[PDB]
């Protein structure tokens, strides 16, 4: 299925929208103002994850690794750098929050490796 | 690869002694590096305005609590240097700052957190001299004095308010000007 | 460092020092003093200077360029609490005097005003009226602008006042 | 079909679509507008969410 | 009780807990922890009851029915228990935690409001504040219902 | 005006008078009394205050020993890959420290034939502000000399260093100041009178 | 404000001992030792001096009515 | 008698309100006596 | 009900028991013993200090650069973005811990996961002083205490403690990014490390109680609503309200 | 707003004190004084207006 995102008109930088090639029966992207237009890359017009299957890793950030208010474990060495000290916390996202699943981040600078087990 | 930098520059020398203390004086205390002479004196011509009590508050602290030093020649012409401030160490390890006859507390604290260093610039470089290790913190004693009451305003250091001396018949001033 | 045995002593000694340092109404005293010291002046200059133009009488039979008067407020002054007897004779207004005489513990406010008149391109004569009297503002008790400011224990009771009063209220 | 964003501006007797507000501030292209909102264009999920407002101000 | 709660919390953290039909994992988790802590408070209270002599005066005022109940005896002698607001454990008032003294995502007993002391032992500041949070609700409801029932 | 100048003069005459009791806890006694004067030796030097965002101290030295190493460190301005200028921080080895300390025992400012070695430790972004720039705040330092007195200096220039994002060894050989360099100090020295 | 004349609970006169107690208080005596010296053993009597606050000392700060 | 405030207020007012330093000293002499005088 | 309810955010700032039980229940509150309210101060020293730091000023920065950078708000005014804000925060802390550029009231919040820096110098911010904890060890050593027991003679005080960077005023908004210990004498030892990353320690937890609430003996041994009623009843108790009551 | 809408961020709490400020005697009196002073200037305006429209001179002390 993939994931379509916003595209801006090279002419006016306004958002580009999909349009079908009524003749060749294909998908086009066109600016709603100027006739700026290009051929579409996804063949998918839209997607809506009802289950909210999500890569929590995208919203997790390594900067949290230095949060002093975060619990640390010497029990889980970093899978990347092997460092013993790692911070652990839950995925605060509605479906991830309902799942209460834990995320671990390395307490080592420039490593910041974040994983779930 | 080791980048080789060979350079010729004059050395600037500092006599750092045994102990080095960093000092930032609060707004009610100050220090003057020029030797104090009534002639060529700093143009501190504040009073001719016939100042209000906020102005006299700042003026009183500025005039009376500014630490100065001077070169004095004896009858033989030998130069004796006099300063109006001096620091005293006590048997219990405490310290105090003396500004003439008045006495102020001095508490010793080592400099935690701030990495403040003294360097001297020569051309494109800086030559290190020292890192500040301990600082001096001051607080006034002598609570019986009236000067302690007004110092509360000193933090006030666009226009700022003034205090008239409670003088004038103001009701009469109102009544008469409205005629 | 401080042992557990001395940490309890250290803890209440530190708190005692805080109560030596800051009283219980420090934020109020500070706010009123800041109101007097900064906000009141800020409010004074924050006003736009007045530009008034005389209504054309058209008495000249032509479209007149009426003379216009301009005013700008400058320096601000605040006296200490002053009580004027019925005769306007100024005397120090003590909080207890204001309390017994049902007076308002306030100090008169003065402001420097530059008056101005601008007659077209023809000469204009900007003039000034200094230390003009504005209303009287009540002072928050024990603020720096009070008369019982920094006053010692001997003085306050001599002023028939309580030395332990934190202040922070108006009369 | 839904989720248009409107700002309740002071003294404005009616709620105003925010994308118009960005053009009104002079950030006229949608790129500009999102540049002040969608700081990272790598967010398909958030980008898909502002479209109702972008349509209203298209 | 604390150990059992910790073990369940870890299983929950390990997501090993099965959601019952209709209910979710978080809902069954909340239920499990509340159940265990309630059981703990109730069991400890019961043990206190069984220990009270007939000259114990709280019990004398409970069996006469004049004033107090076995739950008050549990709270004074055995344990105060879980302190709830809106019927639920103390919420994460701060960002993902109940107090600045606890760490993020801490579902432990005292971390979520379970007062582990009895009133005779006195409450630690965290659980003291949690008991304060629990006690304020009754006063507010007391003040508004009089206005609803009179109408 | 003259009543205040006169009031100031009184403070100098009074300052030589001896002390006999503590301002509180009168039962205690005084160990040392020192007058405060500007360091007549140090004012001629173009002093700059360097403020780092975080701890620059070398990992192998702890406590009082660590500060000594940093106190004799040398810092130099560089131009990067993009041409933006930055600051390189170089630390002395123990042998450089010995040479610098040795010169104090031999009473020499520097040995004209000796060379002092410094290696770069970190790169920093730089901002230089001095008294001619608007809103500058005065920082001071006092040097305590037991049995002599207290000699102070003012920090006329403030340098703020923050971690930036060339492995360089700075080997420095010293020479005497020329007529223009002495004049460069004296132009700076002129802020001490009239 | 000023020392109570009698112990609230028992009736023992405690008004004639405050100055004596203050004399004892000049020294490093703990509040209990002064009572021991003054012979006040029942806690009903001891509570009287232990809890007293001599505010009348503050009341004297006010200007007098010649 | 209660005029210690009046004398103190008179001396305090004169010191800031009067351009001469002598007035504050003359009031200070009265002020030292004031401790006994009230 | 929320506006009357005792929110977690009130810890140490507002007394949790001292409130009127009538229609003003929960609406009318009373300050904790160590709660201080910022009188307010100008941001000007700080703004130039920020502009000279490694902050791309908002007026200067390219939108693309804002993604991996924290947004700095001063008195809520977004003024710029920073690429290594931890160094910024370290500097800002270091300054406040010396009461130099950053006056003692200012509160600087770094929202780590959110990538926001909110700096407030304005008035009305309720804050309280806290002990600083750099390691699992106190910044406050015996020399400070030895000086302070003699505070009756020498005036050693809070100014020296904060100027020395041993104590700091945390505001409720800043209290969300600090890890706070209750007592150093116990939260510096370990059995199994719970946190190992404390940033502050409570001076004394009993200071969360207010004026009327601070006369209560053994308040942790009472059901809190009773404490609330005493807190209220402490306002109706007769007594010597002032020394000049006869005047 | 989107973050909250996406659920990436929890909603703000109106009762969370981190979102609150207390108006002390300063802002309170300033809020009053601003209004009273600003309107006072209208009094001076109308008074001057009475004299200056007539081309006469307004005594500001009045
Ligand atoms: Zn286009
Ligand atoms: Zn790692
Ligand atoms: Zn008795």
């Amino acid at each position: 299925p993939g994931f379509v995102g916003i595209r801006f008109c090279q002419e006016c930088n306004n958002m580009l929208y999909p349009k079908e090639d009524k003749e060749n029966r294909i998908l086009l992207y066109a600016c709603r103002n100027c006739d700026y237009q290009q051929e579409a890359d996804n063949s998918c017009i839209y997607v809506n994850k009802i289950t909210h299957e999500v890569d929590e890793l995208t919203q997790i950030i390594a900067d949290v690794s230095q949060d002093p208010t975060l619990p640390r474990t010497e029990d889980h060495p970093c899978q990347k750098c092997g460092h013993k000290e790692a911070v652990f916390f839950q995925s605060h996202s509605a479906r991830a929050e309902d799942a209460m699943r834990l995320y671990y981040v390395c307490t080592a600078p420039h490593c910041g490796h974040r994983w779930t087990e | 690869p080791e980048t080789r930098i060979e350079v010729e520059i004059p050395k600037v020398n500092t006599d750092l002694g045994n102990d080095l203390y960093f000092v930032k004086l609060p707004n009610f205390l100050s220090v003057e590096p020029r030797p104090f002479d009534p002639q060529y004196y700093e143009d501190e011509f504040e009073d001719e305005e016939m100042l209000d009590e906020e102005g006299r508050t700042r003026l009183k602290l500025k005039v009376e609590n500014t630490i100065r030093w001077r070169i004095r020649r004896d009858e033989e012409g030998n130069e004796i240097k006099e300063s109006n401030a001096r620091i005293v160490k006590w048997s219990d390890g405490s310290m105090s700052l003396h500004l003439g006859n008045e006495v102020f507390d001095v508490y010793k604290a080592p400099l935690q957190g701030d990495h403040n260093h003294l360097f001297i610039r020569q051309g494109t470089g800086l030559q290190g001299q020292a890192v500040f290790k301990t600082k001096l913190t001051f607080r006034p004693h002598s609570t019986d004095s009236a000067t302690h009451r007004k110092m509360t305003l000193s933090l006030a250091d666009t226009q700022k308010i003034r205090i008239l001396p409670m003088a004038g018949r103001d009701p009469e001033c109102q009544r008469t000007e409205m005629i | 460092e401080i042992t557990p045995d001395l940490w309890q002593e250290a803890c209440w000694i530190v708190i005692s020092s805080y109560f030596d340092e800051k009283g219980l109404v420090r934020q109020q005293l500070d706010s009123f003093d800041e109101f007097i010291q900064m906000s009141v002046q800020r409010i004074v200059e924050d006003a736009p200077p007045i530009d008034l133009q005389a209504e054309a009488q058209h008495a000249s039979g032509e479209v007149e360029e009426p003379p216009r008067y301009l005013l700008k407020f400058e320096q601000i002054y605040l006296s200490k609490p002053t009580h004027w007897e019925r005769d306007g004779a100024p005397s120090p207004m003590m909080p207890n005097e204001a309390r017994l005489r049902n007076l308002t513990y306030s100090a008169p406010l003065y402001v420097d005003i530059t008056k101005t008149v601008i007659k077209e391109g023809e000469e204009q004569l900007q003039t000034q009226h200094q230390k003009t009297f504005i209303g009287k503002i009540p002072i928050m008790l024990r603020s720096t602008y009070c008369l019982l400011n920094g006053l010692t224990d001997r003085d306050l009771c001599e002023l028939n006042e309580c030395p332990l009063d934190p202040g922070g209220y108006f009369i | 079909i839904g989720q248009r964003i409107v700002a309740t501006l002071p003294y404005i007797k009616q709620e105003v679509p925010i994308i118009i507000v960005f053009r009104a501030l002079g950030f006229v292209s949608d790129r500009d507008i999102l540049e002040h909102i969608i700081y990272d264009f790598e967010d398909p999920e958030m980008m898909e969410m502002v479209k109702p407002s972008l349509d209203e101000a298209f | 009780a604390k150990q059992d709660v910790i073990e369940v919390i870890e299983k929950a953290h390990n997501n090993e807990l099965e959601p019952t039909p209709g209910n979710t994992l978080r809902q069954t988790f909340e239920n499990q922890v509340n159940r265990i802590l309630n059981d703990a408070r109730d069991k400890t209270g019961s043990s206190a009851q069984k220990s009270l002599s007939e000259y114990n005066n709280f019990k004398s005022m409970v069996v006469s029915g004049a004033k107090g109940s076995k739950i008050n005896i549990s709270q004074v002698i055995a344990v105060v228990g879980q302190q709830n607001v809106e019927g639920k454990r103390i919420p994460f008032g701060f960002k993902h935690r109940t107090l600045p003294h606890f760490i993020k995502d801490d579902y432990g007993p005292e971390s979520r409001g379970f007062v582990e002391n009895s009133y005779l032992a006195g409450l630690t500041p965290t659980e003291f504040f949690f008991h304060a949070m629990g006690g304020r609700e009754g006063l507010i409801d007391t003040a508004v219902k009089t206005a609803e029932t009179g109408y | 005006r003259d009543s205040q100048i006169t009031a100031i003069e009184k403070t100098f005459e009074d300052a030589q008078k001896s002390i006999s009791q503590h301002y509180s806890k009168p039962r205690v006694t005084p160990v040392e009394v020192m007058p405060v004067f500007p360091d007549f030796k140090m004012w001629i030097n173009p002093c700059a205050q360097v403020i780092f965002d975080s701890d620059p101290a070398p990992k192998d030295t702890s406590g009082a020993a660590a500060l000594e190493m940093m106190s004799q460190a040398m810092i130099r301005g560089m131009m990067d890959e993009e041409g933006n200028q930055f600051v390189a921080y170089f630390l002395p080895v123990e042998e450089t420290l010995k040479k610098r300390k040795r010169d104090q025992e031999e009473e020499m400012d520097y040995a004209p034939d000796d060379v002092y070695d410094y290696k770069i430790a970190r790169e920093y972004n730089w901002n230089v502000k001095n008294k001619a720039s608007k809103g500058y705040e005065e920082n001071y330092f006092f040097i305590f000399r037991e049995g002599d007195g207290v000699y102070y200096n003012e920090l006329e220039t403030r340098v703020r260093l923050s971690k930036r994002r060339t492995n360089a060894l700075l080997v420095v050989k010293h020479r005497d100041m020329n007529e223009k360099e002495l004049e460069a100090q004296e132009a700076r020295k002129a802020q001490l009178e009239n | 404000m000023i020392i109570p004349v009698r112990c609230f609970t028992c009736g023992k006169i405690v008004g004639n001992k405050w100055e004596a107690y203050l004399g004892l208080l000049q020294a490093e005596y703990t509040e209990g030792d002064a009572l021991d010296a003054l012979g006040l053993k029942r806690y009903c009597c001891r509570r009287m001096l232990l809890a007293h606050v001599d505010l009348i000392e503050k009341l004297l700060n006010y200007a007098p009515l010649e | 008698n209660y005029a210690m405030k009046k004398t103190q207020l008179l001396k305090e007012k004169a010191m800031a309100e009067d351009l001469g330093d002598q007035d504050k000293a003359k009031q200070i002499q009265d002020q030292l006596n004031e401790l006994e005088e009230r | 009900a929320k506006p009357r309810q005792l929110h977690n955010t009130l810890w140490g700032m507002v007394c949790p028991a001292e409130t009127p039980e009538g229609h003003a229940v929960g609406l009318v509150k009373n300050l904790a013993l160590m709660a201080y309210i910022s009188v307010g101060s100008q941001p000007s020293p700080i703004l130039e200090f920020l502009e000279e730091w490694s902050m791309e000023n908002l007026e200067e920065i390219s939108p693309a650069a804002i993604a991996d950078a924290t947004k700095i708000f001063v008195n809520g005014c977004w003024v710029g973005i920073h690429k290594d804000p931890e160094q910024l925060m370290n500097t800002l802390r270091k300054l406040r811990r010396q009461m130099d550029i950053i006056v003692s009231e200012v509160s600087m919040i770094r929202d780590i996961r959110e990538r926001e820096i909110r700096i407030y110098t304005d008035a009305g911010r309720i804050c309280r002083p806290l002990l600083i904890v750099e390691k699992q060890k106190l910044l406050l050593k015996k020399r400070h205490i030895d000086q302070l027991k003699e505070r009756e003679y020498n005036n050693y005080s809070w100014q020296d403690l904060v100027a020395s960077g041993v104590v700091e005023y945390i505001d409720t908004l800043e209290e969300e990014t600090v890890m706070l210990a209750m007592t150093p004498d116990d939260l510096q030892e370990k059995e199994v490390a719970y946190c190992s990353t404390y940033t502050h320690c409570e001076i004394h937890p009993s200071m969360i109680l207010g004026v009327c609430a601070s006369i209560i003996p053994f308040p942790d041994h009472n059901q809190s609503p009773r404490n609330t009623y005493q807190s209220a009843m402490g306002k109706q108790a007769m007594g010597v309200y002032i020394t000049n009551f006869h005047v | 707003l989107l973050l909250a809408a996406l659920g990436r961020r929890e909603l703000d709490d109106r009762d969370h004190y981190g979102n609150k400020r207390l108006d002390l005697a300063g802002p309170l009196l300033a809020f009053l004084f601003r209004g009273m002073f600003k309107n006072l200037l209208k009094e001076v305006r109308i008074y001057a207006q009475k004299f200056i429209d007539r081309g006469k001179d307004f005594n500001l002390e009045l």
